[PDB]
DNA sequence: TACCCCCCCTTCGGTGCTTTGCACCGAAGGGGGGGT
């Protein structure tokens, strides 16, 4: 007998029309199953083709899970979504998060089944289930109540999580609690023993409202405080080439758009002859004081930078080679609120796609815990590529958004 | 009865006022009996005095047939009726069916006149037909079930389909019927008597929502004519395809010609279409004449020989793997086969898309293996193991030092010639003891004259003066001159981010023959070490012959 | 003088960095095919 909470989209926006993609064998199989045991307890039901709206919907198995999890990309319906900032529904962010020892993040989207949805709401939430070789066209269902993945899921369901959390939060006031889409993010300072072992106490403190008022078991342990910050490097020679000079004015021009107060007049001197690249040239006493005063600013923070509330965050990625990739997080071009590097990721060395794939999932990781934002990606690979095997690889419950670029590496600017 | 789909009109919209255009006569004569048949069925309400609306309406013969279709120009109607999503998201394929003892091909009898319309909405298909040629007023009248020409028939008749059907699929899951609008495939693994039964089953099932499923088109011997193709017990193949034999060809002849061809390539191994598809492209209208050229017809040949034998496909093994091999026919063609045991073709196909000024076959290989994965998953719902006619140091090189994310599923190399390779390699490191080539150009916007030139240690230097050029056109010229000019192992720098953009992707073709040029020489040469340098920094010979070319 | 789906090949205009040229991409219109 819950009253369902209206929900409206952004004034001049229809819903969702978002096409269904193939979806392999195992795939379409879990989710016929998960959709039956789904519409048996009215989580869902069968709709028409009068409904003019769509959602993608597909399956992953979660890191080091064996059973299937259904996935709705309902990035088109969160975009159109009335934001509950302005309702204050919203979830504020914590600033401590980032900074306890361990952070675990438990999958609480089960939860939001227990809530109807407004029923004039319901429409937009509709996807298509396909079928192998198209024996039957695509079978239409809706949603009843909360469904996963939907950003007024958590909003909606804020007043009940407040209260149920309420009595652990009391007993242990040290250890942070936030809220982002399906997951909870449980951060403390406590030994591992300990922090698990509280874990594991709210898990049993979950059942308990569960059974009076994918799965939960599951739990991913990060460490934000041992995140660490891959700068702008340059690097170190006794002996340089006018080839290396060169790339080396080259990388200083570049970052002169981030550090304002960087030179190049005493390096750029010693080029002043057409010479063989190979030729080696000794440094000019006034070259090398511009140098270490440049390895001296980079040094120092970027001025003027940092995190606004209102703009959106974007993700830049640059393959390396040799399983090396590199990020940068910003909102403002040049003002960069966070670099780094990863290595020897899983299908390191032997696929590209996977890879990049999981530099996707730890970059918006990290965003969700600093900011409580995921961020817009450029991603350095064609859109056919990716979109035809992404979907193999994804172990999260969200999905960023994301956009292609090509940009040849013309200066070895964020690694040497 | 069929419950009815409630359908809406665009908020703030109101139904359609088109009146019926002048009718020849010999098409109102069969449009009014067509009527009347309607009037007694209960397919069409004779009420016309109260509803302000009327479609024009029109007539034409069915598929091999006598009988005359009434078609209903809904155009209008259409724009202001609330949108549809459509449940029909693909097109099934014989390759796909796995092989079945007894099978069945039934047609619903006149289907979107067997389920009735939404009741608030019949009122919007209002029609008026002349009695006698404009002689006598004439008769309005109203749908009462889904009419031919109007958008949502198609979506609400596919969905109703799928809710009769529904239970009679759980109650007996030992059957596969794929549905695609009327038309029925029924396979069973049981005695051709049960499955007679079970037939006659599904007949009274459907006849009993209304649903009628005529004589006519119940085909119970092979070869089941389904979907375009024919169905025999243990391979498929295609109906028979009409080439046009005509000695004066079209613009609309060859896209005739060229359909057709792709319509054959699922099948068919080894078809090209790219010599005709030049022919196409251009401002042609569709009227004028094209002579073929010389090329172009030795395609068509080859097609012939092709379509000369008769080629027939099997049916999908669920416990076999899938196979997936693909050739290089050359100009950026690329022809495969999906199989499961040798010369058993499931089916074949071919990709021959040019995206991208500047590309290479290995990118193309790797567009054609994703083409190949999305059509797999269409069909047999898992990705097939690749044969490429690509070694694996190739693919190593190509995809390890490559900048964008790339990625090929499990394969091996099947040695058939033409084999893909990468046609030359930039060296990472600049080359000890070889001429260094400062390269750069210029053009005038307003002019559009330029020059391109380089400057070396070793002093020697050129300028070369360019006509009806641009600023992109004169930095690849700089490069080819360098490339020209130097022995078999060179250093090149230069300012230019297009250029080298272009050629460290390791391009093999392109639209642009000056860049076709470059390849050329960069094929020839043994080491090429290209570096970027920012302009206007006062370096190197850069802003030596920055000076010369401005 | 009609409707809905899928496919390939071309053209064309919108978009963003390679910038005021050039490259990319999606839409739309030509054809093939299916069914009303
Ligand atoms: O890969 C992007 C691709 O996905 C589509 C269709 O699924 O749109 C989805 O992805 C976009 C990229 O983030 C989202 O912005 C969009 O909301 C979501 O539906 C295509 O539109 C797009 O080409
Ligand atoms: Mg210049």
């Amino acid at each position: 007998p819950i009253e369902t909470v209206p929900v409206k989209l952004k004034p001049g926006m229809d819903g969702p029309k978002v096409k269904q993609w193939p979806l392999t064998e195992e795939k379409i199989k879990a989710l016929v199953e998960i959709c039956t045991e789904m519409e048996k307890e009215g989580k869902i039901s069968k709709i028409g083709p009068e409904n003019p709206y769509n959602t993608p919907v597909f399956a992953i198995k979660k890191k080091d899970s064996t059973k299937w999890r259904k996935l709705v990309d309902f990035r088109e319906l969160n975009k159109r979504t009335q934001d509950f900032w302005e309702v204050q529904l919203g979830i504020p962010h914590p600033a401590g998060l980032k900074k306890k020892k361990s952070v675990t993040v438990l999958d609480v989207g089960d939860a939001y089944f227990s809530v109807p949805l407004d029923e004039d709401f319901r429409k937009y939430t509709a996807f298509t289930i396909p079928s192998i070789n198209n024996e039957t066209p695509g079978i239409r269902y809706q949603y009843n109540v909360l469904p996963q993945g939907w950003k007024g899921s958590p909003a909606i369901f804020q007043s009940s999580m407040t209260k149920i959390l309420e009595p652990f939060k009391k007993q242990n006031p040290d250890i942070v609690i936030y809220q982002y889409m399906d997951d909870l993010y449980v951060g403390s300072d406590l030994e591992i023993g300990q922090h698990r072992t509280k874990i594991e106490e709210l898990r049993q403190h979950l059942l308990r409202w569960g059974l009076t008022t994918p799965f939960l078991w599951m739990g991913y342990e990060l460490h934000p405080d041992k995140w660490t910050v891959q700068p702008i490097v340059l690097p170190e020679k006794d002996s340089w080439t006018v080839n290396d000079i060169q790339k080396l004015v080259g990388k200083l021009n570049w970052a002169s758009q981030i550090y304002p107060g960087i030179k190049v007049r005493q390096l750029s001197k010693l080029l002043r002859g057409t010479k063989a690249l190979t030729e080696v040239i000794p440094l000019t006493e006034e070259a090398e004081l511009e140098l270490a005063e440049n390895r001296e600013i980079l040094k120092e923070p970027v001025h003027g930078v940092y995190y606004d509330p209102s703009k959106d965050l974007i993700a830049e990625i640059q393959k390396q080679g040799q399983g090396q990739w590199t990020y940068q997080i910003y909102q403002e071009p040049f003002k960069n609120l966070k670099t780094g590097k990863y290595a020897r990721m899983r299908g390191a060395h032997t696929n590209d796609v996977k890879q990049l794939t999981e530099a996707v999932q730890k970059i918006t990781t990290e965003s969700i815990v600093i900011w409580g934002k995921t961020p817009k990606f450029k991603l350095p690979i064609q859109k056919e590529t990716w979109e035809t095997w992404w979907t193999e690889y994804w172990q999260a419950t969200w999905i960023p958004e994301w956009e292609f670029v090509n940009t040849p590496p013309l200066v070895k600017l964020w690694y040497q | 009865p069929i419950e009815t789909v409630p359908v809406k009109l665009k908020p703030g919209m109101d139904g359609p006022k088109v009146k019926q255009w002048p009718l020849t006569e010999e098409k109102i004569k069969a449009l009014v009996e067509i009527c009347t048949e309607m009037e007694k069925e209960g397919k069409i309400s004779k009420i016309g005095p109260e509803n302000p609306y009327n479609t024009p309406v029109f007539a034409i013969k069915k598929k091999d047939s006598t009988k005359w279709r009434k078609l209903v120009d809904f155009r209008e109607l259409n724009k202001r009726t609330q949108d549809f999503w459509e449940v029909q998201l693909g097109i099934p394929h014989p390759a796909g069916l796995k092989k079945k003892k007894s099978v069945t091909v039934l047609d619903v009898g006149d289907a979107y006149f067997s389920v009735p319309l939404d009741e608030d909405f019949r009122k919007y298909t209002a029609f008026t037909i002349p009695s006698i040629n404009n002689e006598t007023p004439g008769i309005r009248y109203q749908y009462n079930v889904l009419p031919q020409g109007w958008k949502g028939s198609p979506a609400i008749f596919q969905s109703s389909m799928t809710k009769i059907l529904e239970p009679f699929k759980k109650q007996n899951p030992d059957i596969v019927i794929y549905q695609y609008m009327d038309d029925l495939y029924v396979g069973s693994d049981l005695e051709i008597g049960q499955h007679r039964t079970k037939i006659e089953e599904l007949r009274q099932h459907l006849l009993r929502w209304g649903l009628t499923t005529p004589d006519k088109k119940h085909q119970k011997e092979p070869p089941f004519l389904w979907m375009g193709y024919e169905l025999h017990p243990d391979k498929w193949t295609v109906q028979p395809i009409v080439l046009p034999e005509k000695d004066s060809w079209t613009v609309n002849d060859i896209q005739k010609l060229v359909g057709k061809l792709n319509w054959a390539s699922q099948i068919y191994p080894g078809i090209k279409v790219r010599q005709l598809s030049k022919l196409l492209r251009g401002t042609k209208a569709l009227t004028e004449v094209i002579p073929l050229t010389e090329e172009a017809e030795l395609e068509l040949a080859e097609n012939r020989e092709i379509l000369k034998e008769p080629v027939h496909g099997v049916y999908y093994d669920p416990s076999k793997d899938l196979i997936a091999e693909i050739q290089k026919q050359g100009q950026g063609q690329w022809t495969y086969q999906i199989y499961q045991e040798p010369f058993k073709n499931l089916k074949t196909g071919k990709y021959a898309r040019m995206r991208g000024a500047h590309t290479n076959d290995v990118k193309q290989l790797t567009e054609a293996v994703q083409k190949i994965t999305t059509e797999s998953i269409v069909i047999w719902g898992k990705t097939p193991k690749f044969k490429l006619p690509i070694q694996k140091e190739t693919w190593e090189t190509w995809w390890t030092e490559y900048w964008q994310a790339t990625w090929i599923p499990e394969w091996e190399f099947v040695n058939t010639p033409p084999l893909v390779k990468l046609w030359y390699q930039l060296e990472k490191e600049p080359i000890v003891g070889a001429e260094t080539f400062y390269v750069d150009g210029a053009a005038n916007r307003e002019t559009k004259l330029g020059k391109a030139g380089y400057v070396t240690n070793k002093g020697r230097q050129k300028v070369v003066p360019l006509t009806n050029t641009t600023n992109q056109k004169t930095e690849l010229q700089a490069i080819y001159l360098a490339l020209q000019d130097s022995g078999l192992e060179v250093n090149i720098v230069t300012d230019s981010q297009y250029a080298l953009g272009i050629i460290q992707a390791q391009p093999d073709k392109s639209e642009s023959e000056l860049v076709n040029q470059i390849i050329e020489q960069l094929i020839k040469k043994e080491k090429v070490y290209l570096a970027w340098v920012p302009a206007h920094k006062g370096i190197g010979g850069n802003e030596q012959v920055d000076k010369l070319v401005s």
